């Protein structure tokens, strides 16, 4: 494949400044898979200490956003909840 | 063990609390006659697996307790007149849980902490945030009262 950013300005309504631009460009093959190399592939493979493999979970994986109101708290079990429950990193 | 402690705690008999804990942490935590320490590295021992039901359960009363015996401490620590070992305490009343008139409390507490130290614009602050979060704020007008009193803006503290 090839990649192609593109880019559109909303201010001006002349539909002026689409600035193409050719990033690179992506070879696959199933040898290379079989040898791993690009996967991300779960337990065991946690340290992840190439950071482009964070952001591909946080591209590949679905989202949801949620606002928390407490009225009649206050609210500091949120961090408990995630270390000691959830035991995040 | 944290009913029984809860009970000791509305009777102060702290003194045999925290040899009671001592004793339920291991007692190599001898030395560590701080209560509040003591209450933080007190563990209760499960996830509470599928047995008959409760009220209320082990770590929801070690959360009351951390923060009863922070705040109660806190109050005891201003009124013997040491405004600077409270601040510590009463803020790690407020980092738990902490209901709203807790919450309310601890603000007004620190204005008179910040009164006593001689910083007058940081309790103005706290006494906001305390008219802003609260429903009951009598308790705030009083330490501003007392604040423009230290300070001598007359009119101020005639209004407030």
């Amino acid at each position: 494949c090839t990649v192609l950013l593109q880019i559109m300005e909303r201010e001006s309504g002349n539909c002026p400044k689409d600035r193409y631009v050719v990033c690179g460009r992506v070879f696959l093959s199933l040898e290379d898979l079989s040898t791993g190399k690009y996967l991300l592939t779960f337990p065991k493979k946690k340290p992840i200490e190439h950071m482009e493999d964070l952001f591909a979970l946080l591209a590949a994986f679905h989202k949801s956003c949620f606002q928390i109101t407490s009225p009649g708290y206050a609210l500091n079990s949120m961090k408990v909840w995630l270390l000691e429950h959830m035991k995040c990193e | 063990v944290g009913l029984q402690a809860a009970l000791w705690l509305s009777a102060d008999r702290l003194g045999d609390l925290a040899l009671l804990l001592e004793t339920l942490n291991g007692s190599q935590s001898g030395a560590s006659k701080d209560l509040l320490l003591l209450l933080k590295t007190w563990s209760p021992p499960a996830e509470e697996l599928d047995a008959p039901l409760t009220l209320q359960d082990a770590q929801g009363l070690k959360d009351v307790l951390l923060t009863a015996f922070a705040y109660r401490q806190g109050l005891q620590e201003l009124i013997t007149g040491n405004p600077d070992k409270a601040l510590s305490s009463l803020h790690e009343a407020a980092s738990g849980l902490c209901p709203r008139p807790v919450l309310v409390q601890v603000y007004t507490a620190l204005g008179s902490c910040h009164r006593k130290m001689g910083n007058p614009q940081r309790a103005l602050l706290y006494l906001v945030a305390a008219l802003k979060e609260g429903s009951a704020w009598g308790p705030p007008l009083l330490e501003a009262s007392r604040l423009y009193q230290q300070l001598g803006d007359t009119t101020a503290e005639l209004e407030s």
